């Protein structure tokens, strides 16, 4: 039942059989390396990946940095035994975990089972492996055996903290995305991990930690067997499906690559991003791939290069795609079989389900990008263990996802030098002189990864317009709700967690398997530095003002943005006056302890202020005080905030309007049966319920295109306004630590100060002011999407009711006859029907109890 | 019902070029992946181009950079064009809609002559 | 399920010795694999020694011959004797049963069995607390803290008392200075006061339960002057 049912240490003896020197597939010649068969079909080499891409031999940093917030190198690396061990140990340790919660038994066992198609044959008939599927192990007295394998887990690249999906191609055949599948090279490193900000806890955490927490590496691991998975499986999305970001405006990424196979993988929100009408081609179309697999196996009549017959390697395919086999032996693919199949690989398999398995803390969206990089060491039980991970049962580990706190557990965690720099990749924003005076730009260089997501257009996709015709066949479509605990656990139920493939034998291959990777697209480096004259302060402006550098110099809050810029020991704060006035005063030992009382009084209360408003459609509470953090609309005044919010409503927030474009919706055209009344009838109800999924079609369209164009900006102005906050609490924290240590040893000793109690408190603060944000913004951006979105969507979708009401009281009526006995009781049923919107709920397109009890 | 009817194909010379067509009749196209295929004598029928309703495409190792598929939506047409042909293209091809029944063209012979 | 009792810890001069013990409630002690951990705030537990079910031993890389782990299987018994005591032997010395599961032990799982500890300190204004003990539900308890100087009494300014019980973070209940403010769990429940005349901050507790009980704690805040604790016990009898 465990997993991994052996111990294994990287010097155990070779025995050829789960321990051996292997050769992988290779441009060149590789040398044999050393390997472990952890579970059946699936090998680890405690190697750095100087192997698979013969392009990637070197692991010094790139001459060009790559495009990603957060990189990582170190040529000695995984160099040494002791490291492969632990290494090795990390990993299997790593999948006993997965494998320990029910989701991811049910994704490891689907690997295990999804052997890579028997494709290489070209002659019609036969089914013949496809060499770069395999492996060539090294037996103790140096012969060699080749085995077929799904899944082999390496060491990283150069840069350590990529992590990926390789495989193999083929010159005809792209086993990834054409239903065959191929052997998956995951590059991981179990030593290493992710730190992320999260702040949309603190309401059922309010205690959280601050500071970053770190990337369970059990998700991070799961997310590249989820991709594995589907590589298997052949129903990888092709990585030229990206979705596609807007960059010429100031405040826009300069670039951004996310794949649509990622967006699926993720799961959650992030998979909501793609439209249904892709969506169902996508499906449409491995649903063809697997019936053409289910042919291939029909009219296969031999089998070459193994002793495993002809029956068996149908019935392991058979058994892979779930194919239907009837009593004479063909198979074919059932569409409920595939569609459930489908659903539990792409749908059940994504990294928002483990999470909720794991019940750890993790980034929600791609978009909440990784920010810094950390050494960690999974392997002792002291530090991580199977079932707890990090937060370790019954120790002060174990609430608030303390255990991933890297502040509170920082043993564990070892922050490493990020290889991206802070402004590597940037665009330069400026004020225009003129517009502070003449005077100086004041130029400023943001990230990008802390510019707006701004996706283009192109993406959203519908068929709206299109016409439609309706027959007396229901054509009508189930519910297909979001997928549960509950829907996952009679999944679960089904699981086949009997008899995994067998390790056949095999013939011997040529001693080098050559390979290449699969072709990739070749992606364009975004532009860089771009500069920006700008005609008003920016919030990246007001942000930047609230930061300081290492100094000597007593710190000073001001409320002039433009002073904070210009001087190093000036920051701007959005308090109040008497803040500033408070916390930059002299104030003598005596007094001190009275003083950071008092401030820490002060902070709360500014920060926690909430004002409740009846004037807002949607919209219950303001945080007036976000107006001056941020400069939101331009205007520098929480009065002038709050008013603007009353007056416009949440548009103010926004960076970017949204286009959300409804066209006319293509009208029903009802084929007529005359001599019929049962399919005349049939035809009117057909009518009636295409209408009403027509309105879901909608309302799930505006959803996708609110959560992806609208939702994120108000995200990113929700991590704004905590890094504000922190902001603000370093500052202060910097300046009484300045005044504490200008006291004599004598007063010091009396004093006693402890600044990490301060943090502590000031850290609650933040806490409790984020609860409020996080409600403040939620509400906005629901309100967003109820008052400025769905409108449009309604306005058409009762255009078209009333439309169709015309078409189908003249269809009665020009069916009167047929409808003779009947043309009473169908008027009214039209007339009642279509006379009512179908309310909109917001709980039916998405699934957080944060975004639906705001609804 | 869904029908789908090829044109062109035929006799062509070694490095020359020839334009394979389909028609889609009884469906729409918008949404619905489309591809062309060939199946030479005693050979398993391969995928050769495929192009989705967005238009993005996808090829066969070996004919990446010589063929080209197109798709028109308003027409539900779609088109493969194949530059510099070679004795491994000879066979017969197939148009198909990955739609939800099993949508193919008749079949058109293509034969590269020296 | 095991309960696991250390005592043996309290003040040693370095260069001091100490004897360690543990008393495991259960059955088939001998079937594990007994540890001794060190632990200080803030950090991981760290293996000090350990005894296999076959009386092998192993240490950690600081012990270097001066300590010797020892079982006692007739009674249950894991001893740990300490000689020549450092400042950086200082720590939480908590006992473990661990045990193999296949490739894996129950510790790797994390389902293993670990003591409260018993504590270990090294020697190289001060608060008081009182009033604690062990009431019913809906019982009253009056908890009382008092100092025990110049230029400046820090005891005049803000005090809080706070709560700890094991195995889980401390937390406020309380803090009395210019404003006097209560954790959301004790509103309407809790009282602090002070007594200028008797020198004291004072926790008055009305309607206990038994999530209450914890040691509580007196803290003057933003410093590192606290009080060593009085056990608050709110339980039922056992009936």
């Amino acid at each position: 039942m465990p997993f991994v049912n052996k111990q294994f240490n990287y010097k155990d003896p070779v025995n050829g059989v789960d321990i051996a020197y292997i050769k992988i597939p290779n441009a060149g010649q590789m040398q044999p390396v050393k390997a472990f068969k952890i579970h059946n079909k699936i090998w680890v080499i405690p190697e750095r990946d100087t192997f698979t891409n013969p392009e990637e031999g070197d692991l010094n940093p790139p001459p060009e940095a790559k495009q990603v917030p957060v990189s990582y190198y170190d040529s000695t690396y995984l160099s040494t035994d002791n490291e492969k061990d632990n290494y090795l140990k990390g990993v299997t340790k790593l999948f006993e975990r997965i494998y320990s919660t029910d989701l991811g038994r049910m994704l490891l066992t689907s690997i295990v089972r999804g052997i890579p198609f028997w494709g290489g044959s070209t002659i019609d008939t036969e089914l013949k492996v496809i060499d770069t599927n395999c492996i060539n192990v090294i037996q103790p007295d140096g012969s060699y055996r080749s085995e077929e394998l799904n899944l082999v887990i390496i060491g990283p690249s150069a840069d350590i903290i990529q992590f990926e999906c390789k495989s193999f191609g083929h010159e005809v055949l792209n086993l990834t995305r054409n239903g065959y599948g191929s052997t998956q090279y995951i590059r991981f490193s179990p030593d290493f991990t992710f730190g992320f900000e999260e702040s949309l806890e603190v309401d059922t955490n309010p205690l959280l930690g601050a500071g970053k927490f770190a990337t369970d590496p059990a998700v991070t691991l799961a997310h590249q067997l989820i991709h594995a998975g589907h590589r298997l499986y052949g129903i990888a999305i092709n990585p030229n499906r990206v979705f596609k970001v807007n960059t010429n405006a100031y405040y826009e990424m300069s670039g951004l690559e996310v794949s649509f196979e990622e967006l699926r993988t993720f799961g959650g929100h992030d998979a909501k991003f793609i439209d249904s009408l892709q969506e169902n081609e996508f499906r449409l179309y491995y649903y063809n791939k697997f019936k053409d697999i289910a042919s291939t196996l029909n009219k296969a009549k031999s089998i070459v290069g193994t002793t495993a017959s002809l029956q068996y390697m149908k019935n392991v395919f058979k058994e892979k795609y779930l194919l239907s086999e009837d009593t004479s032996g063909k198979f074919s693919v059932d569409k409920l079989k595939f569609d459930k199949l489908y659903k539990m690989l792409t749908e059940i398999y994504t990294e928002d389900n483990f999470v909720k398995f794991f019940k750890v803390l993790n980034a929600k969206t791609f978009l909440n990008f990784d920010k810094a990089v950390f050494k960690i060491n999974i392997v002792p039980k002291v530090n991580y263990t199977i079932y707890d991970g990090f937060n370790l049962r019954n120790t002060n580990l174990a609430a608030n996802f303390n255990g991933q706190n890297t502040e509170i557990n920082n043993m564990n965690f070892t922050k490493l030098k990020n290889f991206t720099g802070l402004f590597e990749f940037y665009k330069l924003l400026c004020v225009r002189g003129i517009i502070t005076s003449a005077l100086n730009d004041l130029c400023i260089k943001v990230n990008n990864w802390d510019l707006f997501f701004s996706p283009s257009e192109d993406n959203f996709t519908n068929d709206l317009n299109k016409g439609e015709e309706i027959t007396s066949d229901t054509n009508i479509e189930a519910a297909e709700e979001n997928i549960s605990l509950d829907l996952i656990q009679q999944y679960y139920l089904t699981f086949n967690f009997d008899n995994e493939p067998e390790n056949i034998s095999i013939e011997n291959l040529s001693s080098d398997i050559i390979g290449q990777l699969e072709l990739m697209p070749n992606i364009e480096r975004f532009p860089n530095g771009k500069k920006y004259e700008l005609d008003k302060y920016t919030m990246f402006h007001y942000l930047r003002a609230q930061e300081f550098e290492h100094g000597k110099s007593r710190i000073a809050l001001t409320n002039s943005v433009n002073e904070a810029l210009l001087n190093p020991s000036r920051v701007y704060t959005f308090f109040s006056s008497d803040y500033v006035k408070k916390v930059n005063k002299a104030t003598e030992a005596a007094m001190f302890l009275g003083w950071v009382e008092q401030l820490v009084y002060d902070f709360t209360d500014e920060t926690s202020e909430v004002s409740t408003t009846d004037k807002i459609a949607d919209i219950t509470i303001i945080i007036p005080y976000i107006g001056p953090a941020l400069n939101i609309g331009n205007m520098l005044y929480k009065d002038d905030f709050v008013g603007a919010l009353i007056f416009s409503g949440a548009v103010i927030l926004l960076e970017f309007i949204p286009e959300i474009a409804i066209p006319v919706l293509g009208t029903f055209a009802l084929v007529s049966y005359i001599a019929n009344k049962v399919l005349t009838v049939q035809t009117i109800d057909n009518a009636l319920s295409k209408r009403n999924e027509k309105w879901d079609e909608v309302y799930k369209y505006i959803v996708t295109n609110w959560l992806a164009k609208v939702n994120t900006q108000i995200d990113l102005i929700r991590k704004k306004m905590k890094e504000a906050l922190e902001n603000q609490a370093e500052a202060t924290k910097a300046i009484i630590n300045y005044q504490y240590n200008q006291y004599t040893e004598e007063e010091k000793n009396n004093i006693n100060f402890n600044i990490d109690d301060l943090s502590s408190k000031l850290n609650e603060s933040i806490n409790k002011a984020m609860i409020n944000i996080n409600k403040f913004l939620n509400q906005c951006s629901v309100s967003y999407l109820m008052n400025s979105m769905i409108p449009y969507g309604v306005k058409r979708l009762e255009d078209f009711d009333a439309s169709l009401k015309d078409a189908l009281l003249k269809y009665i009526y020009d069916n009167r006859g047929t409808l003779i006995g009947q043309v009473d009781r169908l008027k009214d049923k039209v007339n009642n029907t279509l006379s009512t919107d179908i309310p909109f709920q917001l709980s039916k397109y998405v699934d957080n109890q944060r975004l639906l009890s705001t609804f | 019902q869904v029908q789908l009817v090829e044109s062109g194909g035929g006799l062509v010379q070694v490095g020359g070029s020839l334009r394979l067509s389909c028609v889609v009749s009884g469906s729409d196209i918008s949404g619905i992946a489309m591809g062309w295929y060939r199946q030479a004598p005693g050979k398993r029928r391969e995928m050769v181009a495929d192009i989705f309703s967005g238009g993005s495409t996808d090829y066969a190792g070996s004919v990446k950079g010589r063929f080209t598929i197109s798709r028109d939506n308003a027409k539900k047409t779609s088109y493969l064009q194949m530059n510099n042909v070679k004795p491994e293209d000879t066979g017969v091809y197939y148009c198909r809609l990955y739609g939800s029944g099993d949508y193919w063209g008749q079949g058109t012979q293509v034969t590269v002559s020296s | 399920q095991l309960q696991l009792v250390e005592s043996g810890g309290g003040l040693v001069q370095p260069g001091g010795s100490l004897r360690l013990s543990c008393v495991v409630s259960g059955s088939d002690f001998n079937t594990y694999i007994m540890g001794w951990y060190r632990q200080v705030p803030g950090k991981p537990r760290e293996l000090v020694a350990d005894i296999t079910t076959e009386g092998k031993t192993n240490y950690g890389g600081s012990v270097k011959g001066r300590f010797t782990i020892s079982r006692d299987n007739a009674k249950n018994t894991v001893y740990l004797q300490m000689f020549g005591l450092k400042p950086e032997d200082a720590g939480n010395y908590v006992c473990n049963a661990d045990w193999k599961m296949g490739a894996w032990t129950a510790g790797d799982y994390g389902i293993d069995y670990w003591g409260k500890g018993t504590l270990v300190t090294v020697s190289s204004l001060q608060l008081v607390e009182s009033g604690g003990g062990l009431v019913h539900p809906g019982g009253s308890l009056r908890l009382s803290c008092a100092p025990s100087s110049t230029p400046f009494n820090p005891f005049n300014n803000m005090v809080g008392w706070y709560r700890q019980a094991p195995g889980k973070q401390r937390e406020m209940v309380a803090s009395i200075g210019l404003r006097i403010n209560y954790a959301d769990s004790v509103k309407g429940r809790f009282t602090i006061s002070r007594d200028n005349a008797k020198n004291t901050v004072d926790l008055q507790m009305d309607s206990l339960r038994p999530e209450d009980s914890a040691t509580y704690y007196c803290h003057i805040e933003y410093t590192h002057y606290w009080g060593k604790g009085t056990l608050v016990t709110v339980s039922s009898e056992p009936k």
